[PDB]
């Protein structure tokens, strides 16, 4: 490994590129995760016994684990990156991602 | 050049075209003056010119969307830069090079 917390796991990319047809375009934020539930898969449910009527009625878990949701737009585009898309493009596809964690403490 | 434009030391060299005139009949007799009756003559033809040029591509960071030259949303009686009821071209207004945004 030869790492240690002496130096820094990753460097921060914001950039984003447009290159021939291809884009790619990368981001970084901050995150901090909170611990869940005391640790405690639980069930959720909410009958249609109390106020709720039959539409409302769930159940299932609440886990402790927690997840990374990217899956709108704004993350990926800056208002003007994005003026650069719509302006100038008949269409635009995904090709593929890549994903990192880094400076955990 | 005050109206803009590429000041060049060496412009693109003009074209001068004319038709060779032709004479109508000379006398029977010679005489000393030049021939004063042509022929009524033009011509016509296709012309082609391209200019290649050079774009210097843009790369700027800021953030919020720029400023772009765009067409009207609104209806209207007849479309801007193109042909109205008699056939006639009619550019509406100036349009302007500078739109995007640098840092001075």
């Amino acid at each position: 490994g030869a790492d240690g917390v002496g130096s820094s796991s990753g460097n921060w990319h914001c950039d984003s590129t447009w290159l021939g047809d291809r884009v790619i375009t990368t981001s970084t934020r901050t995150w901090a995760l909170p611990t869940y539930n005391n640790h405690l898969y639980k069930q959720i449910s909410n009958g249609t016994s109390g106020g709720s009527t039959n539409d409302n009625t769930y159940f299932g878990y609440s886990t402790p684990w927690g997840y990374f949701d990217f899956n709108r737009f704004h993350c990926h585009f800056s208002p003007r990156d994005w003026q650069r898309l719509i302006n100038n493009n008949w269409g635009f596809r995904p090709k593929r991602l890549n994903f990192k964690l880094f400076n955990i403490q | 050049p005050l109206m803009g434009g590429f000041g060049l030391k060496h412009p693109p060299p003009q074209i001068l075209i004319k038709n060779t005139p032709v004479p109508a009949d000379p006398p029977t007799t010679f005489s000393q003056a030049k021939l004063a009756s042509f022929i009524t003559q033009y011509s016509t033809g296709q012309v082609s010119v391209e200019i290649e040029w050079e774009l210097q591509k843009e790369n700027s960071k800021r953030w919020n969307p720029e400023i772009q030259y765009t067409s009207n949303y609104y209806k209207s009686t007849n479309v801007d830069f193109a042909v109205n009821t008699e056939g006639t071209y009619s550019e509406p207004r100036p349009i302007g090079t500078r739109y995007l945004t640098r840092n001075l």
